[PDB]
């Protein structure tokens, strides 16, 4: 839940405004003075890609995912750039491929014979950990990811010969890929293609002729192996050599797109009719991810300069970039209507038709699986440890979380916001301010849970535009990437729902030469402007991508948004080096149920192992964190509390009779559905066991006091509906899905309505 | 190069501090590592925002507003200046053995706080029990008259 | 930590209070728990907004504006700062026995208010019945002339 | 409670009024129902915005800006403050007997206004028929030259 | 033409410097090449922003804020103004010979930074290994009591 | 009709010019062509922005700020007021014959500019060749160490 004023959008939400995107700290940005229309029809979006685990210790070389591990080691490791990383890798590969001594020494080691041939029967086995440990000494570097890529190259070319043990395995995690390409991401997608051309020549080395002469003769000298490896190393090194700067390719192909996008380019510096008729410029011209990447380029750099020969060189640098993009990459070209279909929109309407509140939300799918593992060391002062999954606990919690996913839809939250805003509406037009916008993105709070980050700093980043410098790099570098993604996704939604876009050029203060921005030409049939513009002429021209959402109709999401759980079950024998401790949580819990029976209070404690079917308190086990479930439940809670606070604010100043009865009936209907929801949770696996244990702890405490059994018609029903509400809160307390402060405030809201009394009043008969 | 938006308020405050005293000019010249002359250190301030921030750390009486303005404009000068500006504070000899005497007692505070709820719930429960009896009697009499 | 928009108003007020009197330095040193030196308590203020609010609750003449500005720009310090800043009022011995004699008055007032409407309608009705007769005559004559 | 935006402009105004004269202290203590101490009336102001509005009504020159700012930031206080802060206007002796002589006049005025148009149109028509004839001749001359 | 926002700050500062001393009027007339009269140099300043920047660089004690505001509002003029306002710095005789002695030192610094991480990480690690042992004992004791 | 934001700075400036001297009243009455009374010229200023700008061009010392503010806020009056305020500059008889002697110089400068790049590139190349040789040696030694 992020609340913004659509009128004071500068001081309200600067982190998503286009003035901030092209360098306006002030509010000064023009209406469409000088204009040039454009029609976007494609975009480079990433796929539906989430993070996963991949293992490197085997004899395979997968070039796309070694490229991906370079991405994560360069960016998410705090290193310089994947451009510099691929440059040092080319230097390393040149030094080991143009050196004949190395490919003799580490074949002498892994064959055992320096000068004399080996027979076909006296063939032993050396594990790849040993050849890695001596490759570290022979060919030194400072990056382990080069020694891995050399190790499994030589294990790939020796594995049919039978000189290596297939035993060991070893696994890293790969990270989260952004959807919308930055300038730097375009540079990196050009370098990653050249690295993939490097590695796919190493991946094709067969040693079929070496195996054939081994079988035919019975023996082979180590010099044939040392030649057959050092030939293939140089065949990849020959692919490595003779490349373009990715920076100077992308900066030159984005600058000429700027100069033929803008309406006010000088006649001097202006692309001629040859390069303008380059095969492919007509497709890169109507592309939107390139527009926002151009804005980010001229934002960061400030200006742009050409280096290449602008007549014949640049008319054959462009299809190299087209091939780098059109290759299998993270970023694929798609139509503009495809990439942003999980967004939905609704609004609260006046009698004239004007919006008062507008809600924009992401449509999610509740993930309902969960895993419990235990970490097992290998040796002391060595973080090589690996970790064992435990069925019979993860199965219990999965079977408990699977009914809770069938009651927490995301459409049924905005559908309750709208009923609130239609039930508390007066009869009077809205003129004093624009229609305030709430945007419900569970992904913000989900990354706040996933990185252990305060939500105040993300809300502050979206509000005042800037990020904080106090927090560390592994959270700031994800905050800035997330913030760029939200700006880009807003503009894809706005352009895909208002395809009438017209490019201007900002030159008011003009701290740059030319920095472009769209405007929209949405037709409205309204009279009073939301935001601040002029509504003249049957249509409005607005520069900002959020007001163009504030004039739409209700839109329905066609696709859910999906996050998948990480994979500990399949590879359970490998050792784990990725940080398992940030993505797992400690699981221990204590709760207690109290009830007064004729002026005497009875308390029943309960622990988590008694609920989980365990007898012994185990203390090593850790749950992999349910961030999607927790984020959906947090958005639901914050919306429930906000709706109740607005109805309590409007019931006091209603000053009417029928509208006052409507507000009161709305509150009662609201609280009884909340109570039935929690009580339906408290009949699941953990909840029913908590009931059957807390009842036993109560009953064996009434043992000394002889008391007469009660009516057993209503009294059983009342005590049943109270114990189930307690169990339903306790299970969401014990899984991380609810804090104790918010469970306590939710209990206060349910208690001050006499909601259990109004529910039991419909289990009587008069 | 320092941006003019910072420089407009940053330069005359440093110049007024130099006109107040020249004894800090030798201090900032030995601190940054430039020439002792005011024109040389002012050119270093104009050409490097890190040198400007180190001068606005050496003087902070009048240069606090200019320091905040350079802070709000450039973040990277702050990210480097927190590392370049670090004074290890003096520690007492009795500090860790003194802190060992409170282990028995912070545990007792937390074992109360887990039961009561929050820290604020503990403080408000402590105040409510330490409160006077006549407030309880006033509460009972307002409930007797029919108010809640 | 403390925001600079608040701190640029907080720091000169504390500086003026310390320059005005040194006894309040010892007062805030005993109240917060910092060292008695002005540099230490000023560092505690600049480090922690709760400590800044406790100092602005200690000094009250020139610190009210900075205190309210901190309460504006820090909404999350407010409940804990209220729980820490609590002085119980001194209740009189005669108050609840004095209140016990107004149950006769208040019940009659509430019955008449439930008859009329709201308390605002009761007050407006009482003022209209207490109002002068010439207003009734004026209302009758303005209705007689064709005005409503 | 009182908003800080109101409170920053409201509290030193009441403090300056008390520092101006102490004769208003007993006046506002009798008007609200507080004790005669300025700390008591200041606690009542900071607690209840209706009491804050009554104090900013009792002091009139120095607190009119804080009164209007309270009335801006609190629309809820306005009707109850108008109900409490009421004083009856003194009526003239021959007011209604003087007003009875204007039924001849205002009927004729409204009947003329119906035929003319608006009251603004009747005022402009009265000024046009009161206006000098040289303007009519100048209009006819500019139309004689073909200017319209 | 020159911007009005720039001219409102640039014209009275130059005219104040003219009324201060006319040797600077002769100096800027020789520097730009206009006629020596104040009206002629002011008509050049109001017409050409490059000439306005040259004059606001010729007077620098009192025209610094207007000069930097011109440099804010006109970023296009900055390249040509920097090119025309350029002087060669007097280089030192022992400088490059003293610099060639430091290839042994900078290579070791950069080799250490390649192992550690960034230069910020190297500075922080050098500070930590320069730090006293009592802080390590303090962190061990807080971990011993159960505090991460 | 003049804008109020313009008029609130224009009207007291004209009033200050009238309070300075009354000869300017007769001067602007002869210039604009209105009645010589100050009320008539002050009404003409508020009635017509063209007349307002012509008055602010007649009086020059204090009216330059309000004149630039009028030129900011009124774009439509700019071309018309530039036409109405035109005076021919005095031209010298030897100016064109003195200018004719310089084509030999300017043609060579334009050819060298076409070769090098812009005039900025020509200036930078002329400075780079005019520079000392020790800078070339310093560049060579920083490349010798391996720094680029």
């Amino acid at each position: 839940m992020f609340n913004l004023k659509v009128k004071d959008l500068n001081g309200s939400a600067r982190g998503l405004t286009q003035a901030f995107a092209i360098g306006e700290l002030k509010n000064q940005l023009s209406v469409g003075a000088l204009q040039l229309p454009l029609q976007f029809t494609r975009t480079f979006s990433a796929s539906m890609t989430s993070e996963l685990l991949w293992e490197v210790g085997k004899g395979n070389i997968d070039p796309v995912m070694y490229a991906r591990l370079f991405f994560q080691y360069a960016q998410a490791g705090g290193a310089l750039s994947v451009d510099e990383l691929v440059n040092q890798f080319t230097e390393y590969h040149q030094s080991t491929a143009c050196n004949p001594e190395i490919w003799r020494k580490l074949t002498a080691y892994i064959t055992g014979s320096s000068n004399r041939a080996i027979k076909a029967d006296a063939v032993g086995k050396v594990p790849p950990t040993a050849i890695l440990e001596q490759l570290r000494t022979l060919a030194p570097s400072e990056h382990e990811l080069f020694h891995h890529i050399t190790t499994d190259f030589v294990c790939h070319v020796l594995s049919p010969l039978g000189f290596i043990l297939p035993d060991a395995a070893y696994v890293y995690r790969v990270g989260r890929t952004a959807t919308y390409p930055n300038f730097y991401a375009l540079v990196d997608c050009v370098r990653a293609s050249d690295l993939r051309r490097m590695l796919t020549a190493l991946s094709s080395v067969d040693s079929k002729m070496l195996q054939a002469t081994f079988k035919a003769k019975g023996a082979l000298a180590p010099a044939l192996i040392s030649q057959h490896l050092a030939n293939a190393a140089t065949t990849a090194f020959e692919r490595s050599r003779g490349n373009f700067d990715a920076n100077a390719v992308v900066s030159s192909v984005l600058t000429i797109l700027g100069r033929l996008w803008s309406p006010s380019t000088p006649k001097e510096l202006d692309p001629s009719a040859r390069l303008r008729n380059t095969n492919g410029i007509d497709q890169l011209r109507s592309n939107l991810a390139l527009f926002i990447a151009y804005q980010d380029m001229v934002k960061q750099r400030g200006r742009a300069e050409v280096i290449f020969s602008d007549e014949e060189l640049s008319s054959t640098i462009i299809p190299w970039f087209i091939e780098a993009m059109s290759e299998v990459s993270p970023f694929k070209l798609r139509p503009i209507n495809e990439t942003t279909s999980y967004i939905g929109q609704t609004s609260a309407i006046d009698h004239m038709g004007q919006p008062s509140h507008v809600v924009v939300y992401e449509d999610w799918q509740f993930a309902k699986e969960i895993t419990a593992f235990t970490p097992v060391k290998l040796a002391n002062n060595s973080n090589q440890r690996f970790l064992d999954v435990e069925p019979g606990i993860s199965d219990r919690m999965s079977a408990t979380l699977a009914p809770i996913g069938n009651t927490f839809a995301v459409s049924a939250f905005v559908k309750n916001r709208t009923a609130v805003y239609e039930a508390v509406s007066q009869r009077g037009t809205v003129n004093s301010n624009g229609a305030e916008m709430t945007l419900g993105f569970p992904s913000v709070v989900e990354r706040d849970y996933a990185l252990d980050r305060d939500p105040m700093v993300a809300i502050a980043a979206l509000r005042t535009g800037i990020v904080d410098e106090s927090l560390e790099a592994r959270a700031s570098n994800d905050l800035k990437r997330s913030m760029f993604n939200y700006y880009a996704a807003v503009m894809h939604y706005a352009v895909a729902h208002n395809p009438e876009v017209v490019v201007s050029e900002h030159q008011g203060v003009a701290a740059e030469q030319g920095s472009l921005y769209l405007v929209w030409n949405v037709r409205t049939e309204l009279r009073i402007p939301v935001g601040y513009n002029a509504i003249e002429g049957g249509s409005i021209r607005t520069p900002e991508p959020l007001e163009a959402i504030a004039y739409n109709k209700p839109i329905q999401p066609s696709e859910v948004l999906q996050a998948k759980v990480l994979d500990l079950a399949n590879h359970t024998t490998s050792i784990h080096i990725w940080p398992w401790h940030e993505a797992s949580t400690e699981f221990a819990y204590e709760d207690a149920y109290s009830v007064t029976i004729r002026n005497k209070r009875y308390t029943a404690e309960v622990k988590e192992f008694e609920l989980l079917g365990l007898g012994q308190r185990r203390e090593r086990v850790r749950i992999l964190k349910p961030t999607v479930a927790h984020a959906i439940i947090q958005m639901w809670y914050s919306w429930f509390v906000e709706d109740d606070r607005t109805l309590a604010a409007a019931r006091r100043t209603s000053r009417d009779d029928a509208e006052k009865l409507a507000i009161d009936g709305r509150r009662m209907q609201n609280a009884v559905t909340l109570l039935r929801k929690i009580e339906m949770i408290g009949t699941t696996g953990i909840g029913a066991s908590a009931v059957h244990l807390a009842q036993s702890r109560i009953v064996d405490q009434m043992a000394g006091r002889g008391l007469i059994d009660d009516s057993s018609d209503l009294h059983v029903g009342i005590n049943r509906h109270r114990i189930r509400i307690w169990a339903g809160l306790a299970v969401l307390q014990m899984m991380g899905l609810l804090s104790r402060s918010e469970a306590e405030a939710l209990t206060k809201v349910l208690g001050d309505s006499n909601a259990l009394g109004m529910v039991v009043a419909t289990t009587d008969i008069d | 190069m320092l941006l003019p938006v910072v420089a407009r308020a940053a330069v005359p405050a440093i110049e007024s501090a130099i006109a107040a005293t020249p004894g800090l000019v030798s201090r900032i010249a030995a601190a940054i590592g430039s020439k002792v002359s005011p024109s040389a250190i002012l050119a270093a301030v104009k050409s490097n925002p890190v040198v400007a921030g180190l001068t606005l750390a050496q003087i902070g009486s009048t240069g606090y507003d200019a320091y905040q303005q350079l802070l709000e404009n450039h973040p990277e000068v702050a990210e480097m200046l927190k590392d370049l500006s670090f004074k290890a504070d003096e520690i007492q000899p009795d500090f860790i053995g003194n802190l060992g005497q409170y282990r028995e007692e912070l545990e007792l505070v937390e074992d109360a706080a887990r039961f009561v709820g929050g820290m604020s719930n503990l403080i408000r429960l402590r105040q409510a029990l330490e409160l006077d009896i006549k407030y309880y009697g006033l509460k009972m009499q307002l409930n007797d008259m029919g108010y809640r």
